[PDB]
């Protein structure tokens, strides 16, 4: 993913 | 006489108050009359359960949007594994309703709370920018418990639209006082990640918040770096308590964890602080955090005293937030002077790194010019270098007052040969120091391998003012 939780 | 909340799970919110002093001193702020009334916080995450029995009373549609599906309703997408519970958990930390017989309470339990649904889908630069720039004259505080991968080999930050959103927010947001952006510093501790390799936490425009366990230790997931500003409690080992908040499907949880839980608690404390003085600028707020945060009894092996007498750690920044002290200092705070920026291009020629490279430079910090800085806020070492294995590098920056900031520690998983392309390593550790004098940059190979590369640019960027200092601590 490009951004993660 | 202030009456503390009667909510059924409030007694389990060990981090809000207690006789033990292992808390964020939030009840002391409540007793001064600050509960968040009139302040607006938005959770940028995977959605918010706007009808949750502990959120509905504070929910604010003006603080909300669904960027993933392009609609105003940020309701989470329900799945069998409850994948999209994360934003609802974060929102309850800020603004869960008090004294309503449900779950516990938010830090700012009378603030208005919204959510931007933006993680449930591909998170592009445009998606981030539309979330960070949402209704900036209505939302006061943005909370982000997400970021680039914590695999310990990524170097990434806001692309153009997201960075433009940061500058528009701090410049024109909140009536020109500046949007408050609160960031979770990261979960990459097991990968030996550095939160300076994350451009969101490393940004001067965000308050990057780290975590401490109940017993005052550095959690397994914690990332150390010089850009972190302060700390709030979160989870630790299985003997330590965790965070109590609203959960998906109108439930209550006592097991919210990780870096994700720290930023919302900071956002709530900042909401209380804004209620105590609505005229605080985005830079005012960082000054308050620096002055009031508490190192005591947080365990770390790197506590150091900076040039103005303040203790600072790469795990904790200036320490634990203290809500009572924040709201007290806010009330009569004098707005800081406009921010100056002094750009110092250090190198006259490229320098081979080899096993170790030390660059020394005596600066005047724009003496004689309108951007003269005698009171530092953030400092950046903007570095361009090549190297064959990036994670073998350790980088330190020493201020004229003797404060050694670790800009980059070794990252065992970072095999990249792509080096750093004008990467703006940031430190908060020299805040309020005079930056005139000798700065020292150290780059070293921490491995026995015969690594090689070249430092081609080193820009020291100083931010701050020339007035208003306190007697050092
Ligand atoms: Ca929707
Ligand atoms: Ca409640
Ligand atoms: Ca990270
Ligand atoms: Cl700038
Ligand atoms: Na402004
Ligand atoms: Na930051
Ligand atoms: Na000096």
């Amino acid at each position: 993913k490009r951004r993660v939780k | 006489v202030y009456q503390e909340p009667t909510d059924p799970k409030f007694p389990q919110q060990w981090y809000l108050s207690g006789v033990t002093q292992r808390d964020l001193n939030v009840k002391a702020a409540w007793a001064q009359g600050y509960t968040g009334h009139g302040i607006v916080v938005s959770i940028l995450d995977d959605g918010i359960e706007k009808n949750h029995p502990d959120l509905a009373g504070n929910y604010d549609p003006g603080a909300s949007f669904d960027v993933n599906d392009q609609d105003p309703d940020p309701q989470p997408r329900y799945t069998q594994m409850n994948d999209n519970r994360h934003g609802t958990r974060c929102a309850g930390e800020v603004a869960a309703v008090a004294n309503n017989g449900v779950c516990g309470v938010g830090v700012a339990y009378n603030a208005r709370i919204g959510g931007v649904r933006m993680l449930d889908g591909e998170v592009t630069d445009a998606v981030e920018a539309r979330s960070l720039g949402l209704n900036p004259n209505h939302i006061h505080i943005y909370s982000a418990s997400w970021g680039p991968e914590d695999d310990g080999k990524t170097v990434d930050g806001p692309a153009r639209l997201a960075e433009e959103a940061f500058f528009r927010g701090v410049s024109q947001g909140r009536g020109g006082l500046g949007s408050i952006f609160v960031w979770a510093s990261g979960n990459g501790g097991r990968e030996h990640d550095s939160c300076n390799c994350d451009g969101y936490t490393n940004s001067i425009y965000t308050l990057s918040i780290s975590s401490a366990t109940q017993f005052g230790n550095v959690p397994w997931y914690s990332e150390a770096c010089s850009s972190t500003l302060a700390t709030t409690y979160s989870s630790g080992n299985q003997n330590e308590k965790q965070i109590v908040t609203t959960d998906l499907r109108q439930k209550c949880t006592e097991s919210h964890t990780g870096t994700s839980a720290s930023a919302p608690l900071a956002a709530g404390i900042i909401a209380l602080t804004l209620e105590a003085n609505k005229n605080l600028t985005w830079r005012d707020m960082q000054h308050l955090v620096v002055q009031t945060s508490k190192p005591a009894h947080l365990n770390a092996n790197d506590w150091a005293t900076n040039g103005v007498g303040r203790k600072v750690s790469h795990s904790y920044g200036y320490g634990l937030l203290d809500a009572g002290a924040m709201v007290a200092l806010a009330q009569n705070w004098t707005t800081v002077a406009p921010q100056r920026k002094c750009i110092i291009d250090i190198l006259t020629e490229p320098k081979d790194i080899g096993k170790r490279l030390e660059v020394r430079k005596t600066v005047t910090a724009c003496l004689g010019e309108p951007n003269h800085i005698t009171r530092l806020e953030h400092a950046q070492a903007r570095l361009t270098l090549s190297y064959n294995r990036r994670g073998d590098l350790a980088i330190h920056l020493v201020s004229p007052m003797g404060t050694r900031s670790t800009l980059l520690a070794a990252r065992p998983h970072d095999y990249s040969a792509d080096g750093f392309n004008d990467w703006a390593f940031m430190t908060t550790h020299s805040w309020d120091e005079d930056p005139s004098g000798e700065w020292v940059l150290e780059i070293e190979n921490t491995s026995e391998a015969n690594n090689y590369g070249t430092l081609t640019k080193f820009t020291l960027v100083l931010y701050g003012t020339a007035s208003g200092s306190l007697v050092p601590r």
